[PDB]
C-alpha cells in the first residue's frame, strides 16, 4: 500500500484520428504527472500476504505489472461483483485468450494455470474466445466501448518501478455496453513481482508527434509553472525572458446543489387525466405553482403522441426551477 | 486625455460583454443550464466569434 | 489559439515598445553626475528645478507640481487586489477588468 | 446496427438529446451521434408480450445495456405492453434498427454501388477516392505511408497525398491553379496587346 | 400547453432533486435555483 511516484507515464492514444509532425493539445482524462501510485504485492501459494483487493475504476485506471515467471494473468470488470449484475473477464492460457461478458459466480480468488476463476456463467451476451518483465495497461470504456492500451518491455529491476515517458497503442475497441465501477487481478496458480495502480483525471495534456504518428513527448500543464509556460506559448523549447501566463493550474472537483426544500406534490394526475376537456374555443387556462414537478409517474401507463418545448431543452427540464407556471 | 482614452477603451472592452451576439442569452451559465449543449454548441460559437 | 497567440505578441510587443520609449528619451547619459551643493551659479536661482535634501521625495517642487496636476483615476497596478471584495459601492470598474 | 421493437409514439424518443421513456431507462443515443436511424410499422407482423425498463435510479449511459431485471426482491420494474392487429396508432408495433458508422484514415469495409474507373495523371480532373471528392492533379508519390494509411494531411489540413484502393500505391495531389501570374499591358485606350 | 418562465424571483416549481452541503472559499461548481455554474463560494455582506 506505499505510494510510488510516477514522472511522466500512462500516455496514450486518446483520438483515433492520424496526425502527422504537429504539436496538438487537448483537454481529455489522462494519469497525472509526478502522481502517487499504490503499490500492492503478488509473489499452491507464495509467501503470506500476497493478495489482491477489489480496486475502483473511476473514469479510466492505468494498470503497470512487474513479472518474473508470469503470475499475473488478466483482470475482471463489473460493478457489483455479483451474478445480479454483468462482467467482463479477459484472462489466458496456453496461447489461448478468452475474452467474455456474462453473469458470473465469482470465487473468492481467482487461481487459473486448476482454473478457479468462476464456479458457473449464465446469459452470456459478448464472446470472442480466439485462441524482469514490465507490461502496463490503460483501460477505458465510454459510450459502450471498451478500448484497451498496453506496452511490453524487458527490464532488469530487482526492486521499484522505473521511471520515463512511455506511450500507449490500442488494439482493442469492444463493444461491451455494460457498467463498469470496480474491477480485480486475476493471478496464476503453480504446481518479486507487484503491480502499481493509477486513475485517470481530467486535464489538459500537449502532444509532439513525430511524424509517423508516433508520440515523441508530452506535457502536462497543471504540473508546473514551465509546463503551463510551454502550454501557453505553445511549444517545447521556450526562449529567456518573461510571458504572463493563462489559467491551467485550478480545476474544480466537488458539486453543491442547493434547493428550496418545496415536498409537496401538484397534480398531474387532474390537469392531464381530468374528467372533460372543454372545447378549442373554450380553452381553459390553470395556474399551478408551489409544488414539485416530477414528469416521471406518467412513464408506467401514459406514452406521449408528442412533447416539444421551445426554448428549453426536454432532457435539461428535470434540473430546471420555474417561477410562474401555466 | 492619454489616461482617459485608455480608461474608455479598457472600459468599453468590459462593457461589451453584454451583447448576446444573437444568441438567446448574453451570459453563457444559462446558455449551458437552459439547454442541452447539442445546440448550445452553436449558441457559444456566436459568442465566441 | 493561434487567434490568441497573434494577440499575446502584439501586446508584448506594444509593452515593449513603451519600456524603450522612455529608455530613449531619458537616458541620454550613462554618468549619473551628482547635484552640486549650492544652487546659485552667478546669481541664476536653479533651487527650483534641482532636488533638495529636506524632502521624503527626491523630486524638485517643480516636479511636484506637474505630478500633482495629473489626476491618476485609472487602476491597475497600484490598486491591491484583495479589495475587490467590497459592498454594492465599491462595485467598480477596475476590479470588473 | 442496433436492433429492436418498440411502441409507435416512441419513435420520436430514439434522436440525440431528447428524453422520453426509452431515452431514460431503455436505450439512449450517444451525444455527437453521427449514424442513421431507420424505423418500420410491423403491426401485423410481430405480436405477443414485450418488456420495458419503467423504474431505474439513475441515467443510462449512452450505448450501455442493462439486463439486470428484478432490481430488488420482488420488484420487477420491467411493465410489460401487448401487440395485436386492433391497437391504436401511436401505440403501434414499429421496428427499430440504428446503424452506427464511423469513417476515418483506415481501410474501408462497407462501401457503395458504384465501378471503378481508369486514373488519369498529369491532368486536373475530378477525383473520388473511397466516397472523398476532390478536384486535382494526381501523380506518382514517393511519399511513405503506413500499413493503416490512406491519406496524409498538410499543417493547414489538406489532404496532399492518398493511397489507391486498387493496385495500392501512393498519389500525389496538385492544384490546378499551379503558379502565380502577372499581366503587364499598356493602357487599352493605346493598344490591346 | 405548459407555458413557463424564470427570472430574477422566487420559484414555485421546481424539479426533484436534493440539496447538499455547501462548501465555503473553494473552487466548486454549483446549482442555485436552476442554474448552474463554476464558482468560489464566500459569505457575502451584500443587501439585495
Ligand atoms: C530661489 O527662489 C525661491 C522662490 O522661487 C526662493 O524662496 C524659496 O522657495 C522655496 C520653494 O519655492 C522654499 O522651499 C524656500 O524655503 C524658499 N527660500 C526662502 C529663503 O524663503 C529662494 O530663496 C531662492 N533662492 C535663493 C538662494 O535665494
Ligand atoms: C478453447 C477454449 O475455449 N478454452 C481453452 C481451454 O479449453 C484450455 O484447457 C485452456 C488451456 O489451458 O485454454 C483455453
Ligand atoms: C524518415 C525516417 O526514416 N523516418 C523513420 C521511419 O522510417 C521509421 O519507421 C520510424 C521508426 O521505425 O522512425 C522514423
Ligand atoms: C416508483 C413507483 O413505485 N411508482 C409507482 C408504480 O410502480 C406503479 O405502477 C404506479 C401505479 O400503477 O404507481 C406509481
Ligand atoms: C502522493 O501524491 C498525492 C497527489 O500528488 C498527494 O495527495 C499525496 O499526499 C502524496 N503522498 C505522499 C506520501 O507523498
Ligand atoms: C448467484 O446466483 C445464485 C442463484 O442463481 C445465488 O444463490 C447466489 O447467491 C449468486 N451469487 C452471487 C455472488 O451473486
Ligand atoms: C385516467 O384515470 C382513469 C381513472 O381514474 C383511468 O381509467 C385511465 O386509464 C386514466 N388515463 C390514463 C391515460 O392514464
Ligand atoms: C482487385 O483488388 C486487388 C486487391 O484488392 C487488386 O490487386 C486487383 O488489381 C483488383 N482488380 C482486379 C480486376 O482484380
Amino acid at each position: 500500500m506505499a505510494q510510488v511516484s510516477s514522472s511522466r507515464r500512462g500516455v496514450y492514444y486518446n483520438d483515433d484520428i492520424f496526425r502527422s509532425d504537429v504539436l496538438h493539445l487537448t483537454q481529455d482524462y489522462f494519469l497525472p504527472f509526478d502522481s502517487n501510485l499504490t503499490q500492492y504485492f503478488s509473489l499452491s501459494d507464495r509467501y503470506t500476504y500476497f493478495d489482491n483487493p477489489i480496486l475502483d475504476f473511476g473514469d479510466g485506471v492505468y494498470f503497470a505489472a512487474t513479472e518474473k515467471s508470469n503470475v499475473i494473468r488478466g483482470w475482471i470488470f463489473g460493478s457489483s461483483f455479483d451474478n445480479t449484475t454483468q462482467s467482463a473477464v479477459i484472462v489466458n492460457n496456453s496461447t489461448h485468450i478468452i475474452i467474455r461478458v456474462c453473469n458470473f459466480n465469482l470465487c473468492k480468488e481467482p487461481m487459473y494455470t486448476n482454473s478457479w476463476v468462476y464456479q458457473s456463467a449464465f446469459n452470456c451476451t459478448y464472446d470472442r474466445v480466439e485462441k524482469k518483465d514490465l507490461r502496463e495497461y490503460v483501460f477505458k470504456n465510454r459510450d459502450g466501448f471498451l478500448s484497451v492500451y498496453q506496452t511490453y518491455t524487458a527490464v532488469n529491476l530487482p526492486r521499484g518501478l522505473p521511471q520515463g515517458f512511455s506511450v500507449l497503442r490500442p488494439i482493442l475497441k469492444l463493444p461491451f455496453g455494460i457498467n463498469i465501477t470496480s474491477y480485480r487481478v486475476v493471478m496464476a496458480m503453480f504446481s518479486s513481482a507487484a503491480y502499481y495502480v493509477g486513475n485517470l483525471k481530467y486535464s489538459t495534456f500537449m502532444l509532439s508527434f513525430n511524424e509517423n504518428g508516433t508520440i515523441t513527448d508530452a506535457i502536462d500543464c497543471s504540473q508546473n509553472p514551465l509546463a503551463e509556460l510551454k502550454c501557453t506559448i505553445k511549444n517545447f523549447n521556450v526562449n529567456k525572458g518573461i510571458y504572463q501566463t493563462s489559467n491551467f493550474r485550478v480545476s474544480p472537483t466537488q458539486e453543491v446543489v442547493r434547493f428550496p426544500n418545496i415536498t409537496n406534490r401538484c397534480p398531474f394526475d387532474k390537469v392531464f387525466n381530468a374528467t372533460r376537456f372543454p372545447n378549442v374555443y373554450a380553452w381553459e387556462r390553470t395556474k399551478i405553482s408551489d409544488c414539485v414537478a416530477d414528469y416521471t409517474v406518467l412513464y408506467n401507463s401514459t406514452s406521449f403522441s408528442t412533447f416539444k418545448c421551445y426554448g428549453v431543452s426536454p432532457s435539461k427540464l428535470i434540473d430546471l426551477c420555474f417561477t410562474s407556471v401555466y | 486625455d492619454v489616461v482617459n482614452q485608455n480608461a474608455q477603451a479598457l472600459n468599453t472592452l468590459v462593457k461589451q460583454l453584454s451583447s448576446n451576439f444573437g444568441a438567446i442569452s448574453s451570459v453563457l451559465n444559462d446558455i449551458l443550464s437552459r439547454l442541452d449543449k447539442v445546440e448550445a454548441e452553436v449558441q457559444i460559437d456566436r459568442l465566441i466569434t | 489559439g493561434s487567434f490568441c497567440t497573434q494577440l499575446n505578441r502584439a501586446l508584448t510587443g506594444i509593452a515593449i515598445e513603451q519600456d524603450k520609449n522612455t529608455q530613449e528619451v531619458f537616458a541620454q547619459v550613462k554618468q549619473m553626475y551628482k547635484t552640486p551643493a549650492i544652487k546659485d551659479f552667478g546669481g541664476f536661482n536653479f533651487s527650483q528645478i534641482l532636488p533638495d535634501p529636506s524632502k521624503p521625495t527626491k523630486r524638485s517642487f517643480i516636479e511636484d507640481l506637474l505630478f500633482n496636476k495629473v489626476t491618476l483615476a485609472d487602476a491597475g497596478f497600484m490598486k491591491q487586489y484583495g479589495e475587490c471584495l467590497g459592498d454594492i459601492s465599491a462595485r467598480d470598474l477596475i476590479c470588473a477588468q | 446496427a442496433d436492433t429492436f421493437l418498440i411502441r409507435s409514439s416512441e419513435v420520436r424518443q430514439v434522436a440525440p438529446g431528447e428524453t422520453g421513456v426509452i431515452a431514460d431507462y431503455n436505450y439512449k443515443l450517444p451525444d455527437d451521434f453521427t449514424g442513421c436511424v431507420i424505423a418500420w410499422n410491423t403491426a401485423k407482423q410481430d405480436t405477443g408480450n414485450y418488456y420495458y425498463r419503467s423504474h431505474r435510479k439513475t441515467k443510462l449511459k449512452p450505448f450501455e445495456r442493462d439486463l439486470s431485471s428484478d432490481d430488488g426482491n420482488g420488484v420487477y420494474t420491467l411493465s410489460t405492453y401487448d401487440f395485436n392487429p386492433n391497437v391504436p396508432v401511436a401505440y403501434q408495433a414499429t421496428r427499430v434498427v440504428v446503424l452506427s458508422f464511423e469513417l476515418l484514415n483506415a481501410p474501408a469495409t462497407v462501401c457503395g454501388p458504384k465501378l471503378s474507373t481508369q486514373l488519369v495523371k498529369n491532368q486536373c480532373v475530378n477525383f473520388n477516392f473511397n466516397g472523398l471528392k476532390g478536384t486535382g492533379v494526381l501523380t506518382p508519390s514517393l511519399k511513405r505511408f503506413q500499413s493503416f494509411q490512406q491519406f496524409g494531411r498538410d499543417t493547414s489540413d489538406f489532404t496532399d497525398s492518398v493511397r489507391d484502393p486498387q493496385t495500392l500505391e501512393i498519389l500525389d495531389i496538385s492544384p490546378c491553379s499551379f503558379g502565380g501570374v502577372s499581366v503587364i499591358t499598356p493602357g487599352t485606350n493605346a493598344s490591346s496587346e
